[PDB]
């Protein structure tokens, strides 16, 4: 609906980059919270705030005058804090569940084989949560599936091999309403 | 104390024309800067919030064409183009968490015809001998009358000193033409003294009223004077 | 955050009474309240914030909650005062949304303070012109080329009223 | 590292100089919501079905820039202007689906470890330049503080041509050339 931004606090009174970030770590939906900003110049973190501490801290000596300045005024202290609320909370309860919570892709399975064994390749959904799974009539262990790969447009792909030599590819993703089940030819 | 500094203070603007405004931040503490419009009604709308110089913001409302400037560190513009209804500016400071701070204001007054400008009529008045005898106190009035746009301020001076001390003036003038938009103005002060301070001739009233007219950039061709900036008082010694 | 409505005003008390003007926000994200009086000749200023929701800011003995469940930032005060008599603006600022400095003000109340006090008194007065000046004290016009001037708080009243016809006078 | 079930970095502000060069960036779960065009001064989303239901004031990230463009020049004169080197960046090229003969599909070039965030990345086909038909994302940040990009080419999987994907960067003394066929594997 409408999405809320952290706003980063002010300093007072040959190529360089400077960073920010707000990060917003959620773990029961809103339950369990977790709020952090940063402060980069150069690849180097300089002042953070953490919701677990409370107040900004200085990464490096290069951002002690910052993070004292920061917390000694109690308007952006407060400010900085109650960004939890503001953003963190609002945002997950609010844009993000017509958004991002909602994105549902289903699945593509193939199950062509080479050698050099027989693997499958799940391509094309989202969230990245995803159970693949081998059976020709019971689930092998033996095995090994690539890391989950991030397409960058909001899709993920995946390849499991089947070390091992009427074969099933079984696939369990939340935006299936039954698993995906693909006869293997070899 | 004043964090801001907004001039001017009044403004004449012929239809059409074009003003350029200035604001100067004098604390650091308070970089967001931003211009707020009140119009003859009385309602406060945002138009821009400029933080780092060389930002340049455009916006166009009903009767008046925007475009703010934040030059330096401190130095806020706006100017205001193709006017044809007269508002008020307010330059305001604040920092990040919302604290805004507006300052005195510009009112611009937009004139179609110049020959509505009027200066105002300045008579100050000696208090009553029934008053000096029955509260032992005397009350001088001044009063300037006729004048047009509202642009007037009046101070009281006791020798050469700008007093304070029971000294009242109208919050809002008087149409002299309640029926007229572009009516003449009036305004009235007060000022309360000891019988014993004006039954003492060794002191000095005077009564300034400063007005803001026209300027010598505007052609002027009538029979009566130019209604230009100037200073109408009037004095009165005290008497026993 | 689009709205701020506001007590439609003129609120006219006398001294001593309560205020009460009402303030009704409407947003789609967290806001900062905040109260502003104008005084008739000068800028609006702040009266006080409220950052933190379903809390309470004081200024003078104004105060004010921030009410979240019925999004409500009434404006109230025990005993008014003549020289509480001014336009009072309820605005809001998006504490995470949009600029920065940007305030969303409602249409404004006005209030006036009427004394509740006898002895009044009116004088003529008159320096080398030979128009009259007359002064009212009255604690509580129709006539042609009379100006009167509304009553200046100064406590003491007093209004000013002339005339530049020749049969005129204080009466 | 930090463990939960979702993370929302509801801000990216980066800013480089000389070059008064800015990029403002909505994340969730690593992928982009969108960036706000500092030129243009509008949101633009990766996703246009997301700018259907959600909305996002650019003014808010336009005023985040300003900022941490303000903390930079605090910081530069305080840390007597002390630069950062530059980084070789590596690329990695991919299909986004499994590879069909005559089907459309698209292909990804991964270029990680890029710093400071200036490329210039280009797509060939055959050896001969294509500029039609490309997408490039913005740059998403690492945990080291390092960037990364991707960039997409349309096709069509004919078993003649050949790709590559040139990478140039401050930190190359020569452009990075990862090719792609139509029968490899990755
Ligand atoms: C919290 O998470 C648990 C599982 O981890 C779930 O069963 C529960 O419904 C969640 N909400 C609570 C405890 O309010
Ligand atoms: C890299 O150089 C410029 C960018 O400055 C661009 O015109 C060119 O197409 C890029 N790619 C090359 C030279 O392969």
């Amino acid at each position: 609906q409408v999405y809320s931004l952290i706003r980063p606090n002010e300093n007072p009174a040959r190529h360089f980059v400077y960073q920010f970030m707000g990060e917003c770590y959620f773990t029961n939906g809103t339950q369990r919270i977790r709020y952090v900003t940063r402060y980069i110049y150069n690849r180097e973190e300089y002042v953070r705030y953490d919701s677990d501490v409370g107040e900004h801290r200085a990464v490096t000596e290069l951002g002690r005058p910052d993070a004292e300045y920061w917390n000694s005024q109690p308007e952006i202290l407060e400010r900085t804090r109650a960004e939890l609320d503001t953003v963190c909370r609002h945002n997950y309860e609010g844009p993000e569940t017509h958004t991002s919570l909602r994105r549902l892709e289903q699945p593509n399975v193939v199950i062509s084989l080479s050698r050099t064994t027989l693997v499958c390749s799940v391509t094309d959904f989202y969230p990245a949560k995803i159970k693949v799974r081998w059976f020709r009539n019971g689930q092998e262990e033996t095995v090994s599936s690539t890391q989950l790969i991030r397409n960058g447009d909001w899709t993920f792909q995946v390849l499991v091999m089947l070390e091992m030599t009427v074969y099933t590819c079984h696939v369990e993703h939340p935006s299936l309403k039954s698993p995906i089940t693909v006869e293997w030819t070899g | 104390v004043t964090l801001l500094e907004q001039n001017p203070r009044w403004r004449l603007v012929p239809r059409g024309q074009a003003v350029n405004l200035r604001c100067i931040l004098k604390n650091s503490q308070y970089p967001w800067m931003s211009w707020y419009q009140q119009d003859l009604q009385k309602q406060l709308q945002w138009l821009f919030t400029l933080r780092s110089p060389g930002d340049k913001e455009v916006k166009s409302l009903p009767g008046a064409d925007y475009l703010a400037t934040r030059v330096t560190d401190t130095e806020l513009r706006l100017q205001v183009a193709n006017m044809s209804q007269g508002r008020t500016l307010y330059c305001t400071c604040s920092p990040q968490t919302t604290e805004v701070f507006f300052g005195k204001g510009t009112r611009l007054t937009v004139v179609e015809d110049l020959n509505k400008v009027f200066p105002p009529e300045v008579a100050v008045f000696e208090p009553s001998e029934a008053e000096i005898s029955h509260t032992q106190k005397a009350t001088l009035v001044c009063l300037a009358t006729g004048f047009y746009p509202d642009h007037v301020e009046l101070s009281w001076w006791v020798n050469g000193k700008e007093v304070h001390s029971g000294v009242c003036t109208d919050p809002q003038p008087l149409k002299e033409q309640p029926a007229l938009n572009d009516s003449r103005y009036a305004l009235s002060s007060r000022l309360r003294v000891s019988a014993t301070f004006w039954q003492n001739p060794r002191n000095h009233f005077r009564c300034q009223v400063q007005f803001y007219g026209l300027s010598e950039n505007d052609e002027w061709t009538q029979d009566r004077a130019k209604p230009v900036t100037q200073i109408v008082s009037a004095e009165a010694w005290g008497r026993a | 955050g689009d709205s701020v409505t506001q007590t439609e005003g003129p609120v006219t008390l006398s001294e001593g009474t309560s205020l009460t003007v009402n303030c009704s926000y409407e947003t789609k994200q967290y806001p900062t309240l905040f109260w502003y009086v104008q005084y008739p000749g000068e800028g609006p200023q702040l009266l006080f914030k409220v950052p933190k929701a379903n809390e309470k800011g004081s200024s003078r003995g104004f105060e004010a909650t921030y009410n979240k469940e019925a999004t409500s930032f009434h404006l109230q005060k025990a005993s008014v005062q003549e020289s509480d008599s001014a336009v009072y603006y309820c605005a809001l600022s998006l504490n995470s949304g949009g600029s920065n400095a940007k305030l969303t003000f409602g249409k404004g109340t006005k209030l006036s303070v009427k004394s509740h006090i006898p002895d009044p008194a009116v004088y003529q007065l008159r320096d080398s012109k030979s128009k009259s000046v007359c002064l009212f004290t009255d604690f509580d016009s129709k006539d042609s080329d009379v100006y009167i001037t509304d009553k200046c708080v100064l406590k003491s009243n007093s209004a000013v009223a002339w005339s530049n016809k020749s049969d005129f006078a204080c009466a | 590292d930090i463990e939960a079930d979702h993370v929302g970095t509801y801000g990216i502000s980066v800013y480089q100089s000389p070059g008064d060069i800015g990029q403002y960036t909505f994340e969730f779960d690593g992928d982009e919501l969108f960036y706000v065009d500092l030129d243009k001064k509008e949101t633009v989303w990766m996703l246009p079905e997301f700018g259907q239901l959600a909305s996002f004031d650019p003014q808010g990230g336009l005023q985040n820039i300003a900022v941490v463009k303000h903390n930079l020049g605090v910081l530069t004169k305080r840390s007597n202007s002390t630069p950062a080197t530059n980084e070789a960046p590596q690329a990695t090229v991919f299909p986004k689906s499994p590879v069909l003969l005559g089907q459309p599909n698209t292909l990804i070039c991964f270029v990680d470890n890029i710093f400071p965030p200036v490329i210039n990345i280009t797509w060939l086909r055959n050896s001969k330049s294509v500029a039609d038909g490309v997408y490039e994302t913005s740059f998403f940040v690492n945990r080291d503080y390092s960037f990364h990009k991707l960039s997409y080419l349309t096709f069509i999987p004919s078993d003649d041509d050949i790709y590559d994907c040139k990478v140039e960067h401050w930190g190359l003394e020569e452009p990075v050339l990862k090719h792609w066929t139509s029968g490899l594997e990755v």
